[PDB]
């Protein structure tokens, strides 16, 4: 068994994490204070659970987690909160003051005087560790902690850690949930300095999140908690590979191998199927091929865009719940004869299909409905370029007069690297173009 | 269209289907662009106080 | 995070005043600074502006400075007076005689040491320091000449924190001497370079707004203020309330402030008041953006909006609020800059300010502003050709070449607010 | 009211279509770079389509469909006729036609071209791509090198097709002809004929022996316009519309137009868009297309028709800019942003 430590950082970062350690427990049947009754030795194992928790000589269960805020606002409720004593006093790491949506303060100024704690707590953790995979961190593209102080751990991290995987969980800024107008600059500034630092990335457009919650779970205005309870569905089927039994992504290093054919293209295309809210009392539940069907729809898609004009080069299945492998095969064999699928031609035309039989877990009250079985698909589009299009573009239009500019250049950054930045997403849009159109 | 890889536990199970066939910076240069950028601050803000002053 | 308070001269102190008046009543505090809410909303943020001491009373985090002892002594004996720390109160004897120089050079300078002392007092005693806030008026000689010169050397003892203004401009329809001109553009220059955000508060929109709108045939200087402290209220209920917003004095600065020297807000207030009829959102978000709901005389019409914050007040519909907001963008979108994507921004607050169920406070960061700042630099040349009443400030010791200087910084802000206002995509 | 930018100024159809959308007192006209439209007149080249239904708070549709280019550019409306089961290498109403560089079938084209060789009946074809500008670039040859030749000349790729030697010529003058219709595809994938048509006309005889002289076999307006001294003869502008063009068939062959000719053409447009529409449909997508396409027919003696190409940004007959353009703004635009008989075939699928 090999461990993986889960880093948040910001606020959403934070906040996620701790929807998404939530929804762990319900799975695993860890209790709010830590104590597994299913897990029958005590204050050890090899179990695939572990690899996400630790165990305490009184059999209690701790996330291998960090939280890292530069204000003590959203730890506080994590110290305070339903799981408070899941964590210990060193996994949460508070700052004073915020990094102000500003990239540069959160990797600057305010960074340099934290990044050195962050790392010895995050040693704390990995010595503890027997043979560490690598980290999943979590965070937002729109923040000044969440792109800033992010891309500084992310250079240490490739540095105190080389030779372990680094995936990211990451909220790409979408207007309607209150953001700063600075959101473009920090994505771009942030994606450009973690580019080579992360193995794989998915991107979730709260755009996306926001009007499936509408849409499909009749909430007028979503919350955060709205929002971050379905993210974390999300996340958690693309984790439980790494927290049950199986043989598809049991490791970090395969998500790349199975995701990303090359290095810089490392960005997966989530989608989910079914969200159905849980006011609805009893919902005709949908198939195997409906739920498949529903992969291929970019109104469930993590990230608006048109995958018909793009190219595939990896897609993976995740179902949980009553799923036979032949249900499967006979909803891909009609899905093909229907979609426009086309796949890059020096790869294979295929699907990587993983089953866990126990169905999604919902929060007791929370807004989604039990269903009998669901899928996650990842599949590695051309057409998320789109979603880099849109950022560079209004990067763009800011920057041409250096609107903001000079709260970035006053926390010591130059303005050199805004177009240094800029200029190597101008060459990731055209790594994918080339890829994905003739 | 063949199934390949089929593993099974109690769990669940894996495979793979095919349709078709196909066809890094050092601590010590982060700790001196992070001085760097440190740096271009006091000066900013020495210019400032010399400002001020008079 | 708490907020350091100043207030400085004749009008900063009676605006000032009036907006501790309203803030104590929408935290529950009362004149003896003892806690009767009635929410905890009331208190999750009241250490922004209250120092809590012995028997949990709240004692404002504000100094009140002037260079005579009379609106002061007002203001001890006011509704509220004794609500304030009186070591706080720091004043001389001379007066400023609506004279920038004696508040700036010489009347002042003997003062603001002492003043200075108190603000480190209080500053020494935050967990966390935000920043600063000044009321004050710059047509006078305290508020604007000393009310600057303290700007000045705070920002040298606190270079890292925030400071904001709330400053009242003057209009010869609401005027005192004929020097107004003279020392709120020798004021204008010192906030183009010391403070993060001012709001211009011009008493000429205060005015038209009580006798066209608030149908008031003699407005007093009371009627105006009332407006004020309830646009204060409005602009500073993100930071004293527990919302989902999460901003402090920075990342509001960050998230308004393109430019460095284009820093200076209108802003507006719906309903206006001097009534039971309840508002409905589409009314709020249309009078909100009127110019005749603006404290600053000047048609957002004839600029454009750089950034634009919403805060809305009260229990409502915050899906009707997204819905009239994103129309009202669309259906004039041609006054907002398209270089600044999503440069309006809203805000929610469950708890309204007293006596309205509903409210709406818009602040304003255009491009129009700069009719302002030409009105006051018309009237300055007006004189300044014939160097009329500069007796009153050689006599201080200032020279002509500081008044030729603040004339040409301000007609630069000028020519920078027309740069932005052709700029196109 | 409605809002719309503007961002393709050389199109006459939607110059139209914007100047009445004003005349309406409903619609805002906004600049070019303003996102918060409704309505984008787009460019025709570059379209950033993945900008588009990100608005928050705003319905937005477009003029045009991503991915119609695979329909409308000759090199890929061949390989979409061949490689797409709906249509098949057998398909009877597309003339026989070859890509050819400078996924190249040089020669499975001179298989062809050596089968027609050994029967030795008409050998004619004609080389052509969508870079020549109104009759530039073209040659018709009636021995294969010759063509082949001309296909490297030149630096862009070329299709090699059939050249229908037996065309229906109208009387008196011995004339070629070739049909265009429009079809406006709206956000819902309702498939609306225009019902006026066009024939463009050569006014020069038909010359079956030397294909040198490029005008007596050459449909498009300018050529004939340009090159032709005795155009305008017979109908203005040679613009023949559909009730000379049926009243002649019935004096001169005894049958109607929609019998001997529309009903093909109707089966051609309906099989050509919903063979696609699975690729470039905007029924579940966060912003909507629609688009007028112009599709160009050839008829031959056996009354025949051949669809010759399909151009995704065409203009239209002078005389009937006002009654297409003000049943764009009903079906395509009025459909999604309501105000306060038909001209059209709706071509039901
Ligand atoms: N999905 C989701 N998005 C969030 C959440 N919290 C904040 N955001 C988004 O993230 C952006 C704001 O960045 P934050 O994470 O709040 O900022 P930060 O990382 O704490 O850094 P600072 O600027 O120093 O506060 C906006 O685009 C929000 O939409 C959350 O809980 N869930
Ligand atoms: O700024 C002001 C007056 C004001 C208040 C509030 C806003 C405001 C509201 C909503 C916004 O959008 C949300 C951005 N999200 C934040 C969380 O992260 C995600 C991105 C942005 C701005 C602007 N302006 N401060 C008071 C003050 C003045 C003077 C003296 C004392 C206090
Ligand atoms: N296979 C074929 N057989 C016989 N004649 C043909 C032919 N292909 C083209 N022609 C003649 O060539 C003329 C059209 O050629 P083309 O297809 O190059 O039009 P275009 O696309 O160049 C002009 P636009 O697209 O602007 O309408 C036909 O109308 C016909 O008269
Ligand atoms: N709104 C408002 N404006 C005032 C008030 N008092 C004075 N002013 C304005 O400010 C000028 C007088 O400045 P003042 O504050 O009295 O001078 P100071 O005491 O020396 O700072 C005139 O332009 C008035 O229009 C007041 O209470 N409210
Ligand atoms: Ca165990
Ligand atoms: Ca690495
Ligand atoms: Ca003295
Ligand atoms: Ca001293
Ligand atoms: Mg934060
Ligand atoms: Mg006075
Ligand atoms: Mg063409």
């Amino acid at each position: 068994m090999r461990e993986c430590i889960s880093i948040h950082v910001g606020q959403a970062g934070v906040q996620i994490g701790n929807a998404c350690w939530e929804l762990y427990c319900l799975e695993h049947g860890i209790q709010p204070d830590g104590q597994m009754p299913s897990d029958k030795t005590i204050g050890g194992g090899d179990d695939s659970f572990n690899t996400f928790f630790s165990e305490t000589g009184a059999g209690k269960h701790v996330p291998r987690a960090v939280f890292v805020d530069l204000e003590p606002t959203v730890i506080d409720e994590v110290r305070t909160g339903t799981y408070r004593q899941l964590f210990h006093p060193e996994q949460l790491i508070t700052g004073k003051e915020d990094a102000a949506n500003n990239y540069a303060r959160g990797h600057y100024t305010i960074g340099k005087e934290i990044i050195d704690l962050v790392l010895d707590r995050i040693r704390k953790l990995a010595d503890q560790c027997t043979g560490l995979q690598g980290f999943l961190v979590f965070h937002s593209f729109g923040g000044g902690t969440g792109s800033g102080f992010t891309s500084l751990l992310m250079e240490r991290l490739s540095v105190d850690y080389g030779k372990k995987s680094k995936l990211e969980f990451s909220i790409y800024p979408a207007p309607q949930v209150s953001t700063a107008v600075v959101e473009p600059y920090n994505s771009i500034l942030t994606t450009h300095t973690t580019l080579e630092h992360s193995d794989c990335a998915f991107m979730v457009d709260n755009e996306a999140i926001y009007d499936i919650c509408r849409r499909n779970l009749d909430i007028e205005r979503p919350t955060y908690t709205n929002l971050n309870r379905l993210i974390s569905q999300i996340v958690s089927s693309i984790t439980a590979s790494l927290r049950f039994d199986g043989a598809l992504n049991v490791d970090l290093t395969e998500f790349q191998t199975n995701l990303v054919p090359y290095p810089r293209i490392h960005f997966p295309l989530a989608t989910y199927a079914p969200v159905i809210s849980a006011e609805k009392a009893y919902h005709e539940q949908l198939s195997v091929a409906e739920i498949t069907n529903a992969c291929f729809e970019p109104a469930n898609q993590m990230v608006k865009c048109d995958p018909r004009h793009g190219k595939y080069m990896a897609c993976c299945l995740l179902y949980r719940g009553d799923v036979v492998p032949k249900d499967v095969n006979a909803a891909i064999a009609t899905i093909k004869t229907k979609r426009s699928i086309q796949f890059v031609d020096w790869c294979p035309t295929g699907f990587k299909v993983g089953i866990n039989y126990q169905p999604p877990t919902v929060v007791p009250g929370g807004d989604l409905a039990k269903v009998q079985r669901a899928v996650c698909m990842l599949s590695n589009t051309t057409a998320i370029a789109e979603a880099w299009a849109r950022l560079d573009h209004k990067f763009d239009l800011m920057y041409a007069k250096r609107a903001f500019v000079h709260w970035y250049v006053g926390e010591g950054m130059e303005e050199g690297e805004f177009s240094e930045a800029r200029e190597d997403m101008a060459a990731l849009e055209k790594d994918y173009e080339e890829v994905g159109v003739d | 269209m063949e199934v390949i890889e089929l593993n099974k536990c109690t769990s669940g199970q894996s495979f793979e289907v095919i349709l078709k066939p196909p066809s890094d910076p050092s601590l010590e240069e982060i700790q001196k662009k992070l001085e760097a950028a440190e740096e271009r601050r006091k000066y900013q803000e020495a210019e400032l106080l010399k400002h001020l002053a008079e | 995070r708490e907020i350091v308070h100043i207030q400085a001269g004749q009008c900063g102190n009676q605006i000032g005043a009036k907006f501790w008046e309203v803030i104590s009543d929408e935290h529950g505090i009362d004149p003896t600074g003892s806690y009767h809410g009635d929410s905890d909303l009331q208190l999750e943020r009241i250490n922004v502006y209250y120092n809590e001491a012995t028997g949990n009373k709240y004692v404002p985090r504000a100094i009140l400075v002037d260079l005579e002892p009379g609106t002061m002594d007002s203001v001890r004996s006011g509704p509220f007076g004794q609500i304030f720390r009186p070591d706080n109160f720091v004043f001389g004897q001379s007066g400023a005689g609506n004279n920038w120089a004696k508040g700036h050079y010489t009347e002042g300078a003997e003062l603001v040491d002492s003043v200075l002392d108190v603000v480190r007092k209080e500053s020494e005693s935050c967990d966390c320091l935000q920043g600063f806030q000044l009321t004050h008026s710059l047509g006078g000689g305290t508020g604007s000449g000393m009310g600057t010169l303290l700007i000045s050397k705070i920002r040298e003892e606190y270079p890292d924190r925030i400071m904001n203004t709330f400053s009242v401009m003057p209009s010869p329809k609401v005027s005192d001497t004929v020097v107004e001109p003279y020392n709120a553009t020798l004021s204008v220059h010192q906030l183009v370079e010391n403070t993060d955000e001012t709001y211009c508060i011009d008493n000429e929109a205060l005015y038209d707004i009580c006798f066209r709108t608030l149908k008031l045939t003699t407005p007093t200087y009371g009627d105006l203020n009332h407006l004020v402290s309830a646009t204060m209220s409005g602009v500073t209920t993100c930071l004293r309330f527990p919302g989902q917003l999460n901003a402090d004095l920075r990342k509001l600065a960050v998230n308004m402030v393109p430019f460095p020297r284009l820093h200076f807000f209108m802003p507006g207030f719906a309903p206006l008041t001097s009534q039971y009829r309840a508002l409905t959102v589409p009314e709020l978000t249309q009078q909100m953006f009127d110019s005749k709901n603006m404290m600053a005389a000047c048609d957002p019409r004839h600029g454009r909006y750089l950034t634009v914050a919403a805060i809305f007040r009260g229990r409502m519909s915050m899906k009707e609020v997204d819905e009239q907001m994103l129309n009202v963008q669309n259906k004039n979108s041609s006054y907002f800059v398209e270089w600044i994507p999503n440069n309006v921004k809203t805000a929610v607050c469950d708890i309204p300010p007293r006596g309205l169920k509903m409210s709406a406070t818009f602040i304003g960061n255009s491009t129009a502003i700069q009719e302002l700042f030409k009105r006051i630099s018309e009237q300055f040349t007006a004189m300044f050709r014939r160097k009329a009443f500069l007796h009153w400030y050689t006599g201080e010791g200032m020279d002509e070449m500081e008044f030729t200087e603040a004339e040409s910084n301000m007609n630069d802000l000028v020519s920078e607010y027309q740069q932005y206002q052709d700029a196109t995509a | 009211m409605y809002t719309f930018v503007v961002r393709d100024e050389n199109s006459s159809v939607y110059a139209e279509v914007s100047r009445l959308l004003l005349a309406t007192g409903q619609w805002k006209r906004l600049r070019k770079d303003n996102p918060r439209f409704n309505l984008m007149l787009g460019e025709r080249n570059r379209l950033p389509f993945g900008r588009l239904g990100h608005e928050p708070g705003l319905v937005q549709l477009v003029n045009y469909y991503r991915g119609a280019d695979k329909l409308c550019r000759k090199a890929s409306l061949v390989k979409l006729i061949k490689t797409s089961p709906e249509l098949s290498e057998s398909c009877t109403w597309f003339p026989e036609s070859y890509v050819i560089y400078p996924t190249d079938e040089r020669e499975v084209f001179l298989a062809a071209y050596n089968r027609r060789r050994e029967g030795r009946e008409g050998n004619v074809w004609i080389a052509k791509s969508s870079a020549g500008a109104k009759g530039e670039g073209i040659l018709i040859s009636s021995e294969a090198s010759e063509l082949l030749d001309f296909i490297d000349e030149q630096g862009q790729v070329h299709v090699i097709q059939k050249y229908l030697e037996k065309p229906l010529l109208l009387e008196p003058g011995h004339r070629k002809f070739d049909i265009r219709s429009w079809v406006l595809v709206d956000h819902l994938y309702n498939i609306y004929l225009y019902r006026e048509g066009v024939l463009r006309t050569s006014s020069e005889p038909y010359n079956s022996a030397n294909f040198q002289d490029k005008t007596c076999h050459l449909t498009n307006h300018c050529i004939q316009k340009e090159y032709s001294k005795n155009y305008g003869r017979y109908e203005e502008g040679n613009e023949m519309f559909f009730e000379e063009f049926n009243q002649y068939l019935m004096d001169a062959l005894n049958t109607t137009l929609e019998n001997s000719i529309l009903l093909q053409i109707k089966h051609i447009i309906r099989s050509c868009l919903m063979c696609i529409e699975p690729a470039i449909s905007t029924k579940h997508l966060h912003y909507q297309s629609f688009q007028l396409f112009g599709f160009d027919f050839m008829v031959d003696e056996e009354l025949k028709v051949w669809l010759i190409e399909v151009n995704g940004a065409p203009a239209c007959a002078q005389k009937l800019y006002a009654e297409l353009c003000q049943g764009i703004v009903d079906v395509a635009i009025s459909s999604v942003f309501p105000l306060a008989t038909s001209i059209f075939i709706k071509l039901h699928h």
